[PDB]
């Protein structure tokens, strides 16, 4: 009959090369994350984050299994990002979230949104993991 | 048992 | 002494309605080069070179007769380089550069225009031509 | 009969920019335990140890006045054992957990920020005091 | 509309509070870096170890540099309490902090001014010299309303 409730943050960062590279025609360097709002370690209760890129990357679906939470690459176009969110208890469904990759602006480029992870109901395991 | 680990970057 | 030949540039492009699930491509799209009257170019005209972007296989794309276009499928806008060669090789070649345009406006859309269109003009200016060029320009 | 000591602990960390030739040191990096406000803790903190990576030379370093902070160069992350000792000998000491942060995440990095920091909230909690800690802890 | 504000004791004692002692830590000292012909800028400054508003209860901060300077006498009345100069050798500052409370005495501070790299820290990353000290200001049997700026 409880609610907690974990605060996040998520999104991308990107910086220009300020011209196509010849090799591969790549324009940006660029980060995709999750963290926590305020710091945790939460690897407590996460028990890994897949960040799933555009089919044009090699191994489209990364996955980090420890903190940070995030994945560097280059590239030259904006695509959606799926990001699945694992929990320590696989009796806790897993969290999904999509974010579009932002390169061109609307210095760096910056596109952060805060969200929250709600755990209803947790199982007792989890209730402790997510009180440490 | 009672020693933990130190790790480097990458 | 001078002949003028209008052209048109660019490209159309059509939305597929989701993610292709292979290769997540988005968009089919067809980059041109075209006379703006109803004539034939290849008189006169050598080739035309689109270089695609290096994420395209054999990104330099020759075409050497009408019509002049390169249709593709892809998920991002990139420069097209457009490189026209001419029959005559003393007048030096027209080089001209396109955003390849995948996304509609908003302006468009609200517009309810179908299909995204991306068109400039220029104009072939041969002053003075050889005798060879004038005969083709012709 | 119950009084609560808010604190901070953890470290911040800075890259060298360099691999440094003779220890092949990287980073500098300072391990801390701070009241939570502006306050002296030293009335009633007799010391504090901070437990360090096998790797260092005297490894065990104990703080008996404030700040309590202790200033190293390192090449790698580990965890840090930290014990906060009191004025009463009877009251028993309090032990923290933290692993040190050196390495800055690619996104900080793009962020353009200049050192790390790994910082966390705990309460030291005083339940039934001796007369004398509750005087040193109410001044 | 209607409401109150706050209800203060009458008839209290406003001398000094005979048996307690009220400790604020704080940081002073100086960053310097190297470029008329000054070689180095330099700033001085003072600040509380766990960020606060000293101003409550801080009136002043007087930076005494050396006479080379015009003006050598800097006051600073609210934050950040620093001052930043230009100038080329080392020596001491005299730093004094005066209170919102005018019965109580100054605080005077040393600081030897450092402006030239140690060779440890040269090898480095470190474009910046910092030297930085901790200290406690001590306000032993405040006035009460040194008590109340100080809480």
């Amino acid at each position: 009959g409880v609610t907690i409730v974990k605060p996040i943050v998520y999104g991308n960062v990107a910086r220009y090369f300020g011209k196509k590279r010849e090799e591969d025609g790549h324009t940006h360097q660029w980060t995709v994350y999750v963290k926590p709002y305020r710091n945790e370690d939460m690897s407590a209760y996460v028990k890994k984050i897949q960040f799933k890129l555009h089919e044009s990357y090699g191994n489209p679906l990364r996955v980090v299994t420890k903190p940070p939470y995030e994945i560097t690459e280059t590239g030259w176009g904006e695509f959606e990002i799926i990001i699945k969110i694992f929990f320590i208890d696989p009796n806790e469904r897993p969290v999904t979230l999509y974010h579009l990759l932002k390169l061109f602006q609307s210095k760096t480029v910056v596109s952060e949104f805060y969200d929250e992870m709600i755990f209803q109901d947790p199982t007792a395991m989890m209730q402790q993991l997510l009180t440490t | 048992t009672k020693a933990a680990r130190k790790s480097a970057p990458a």
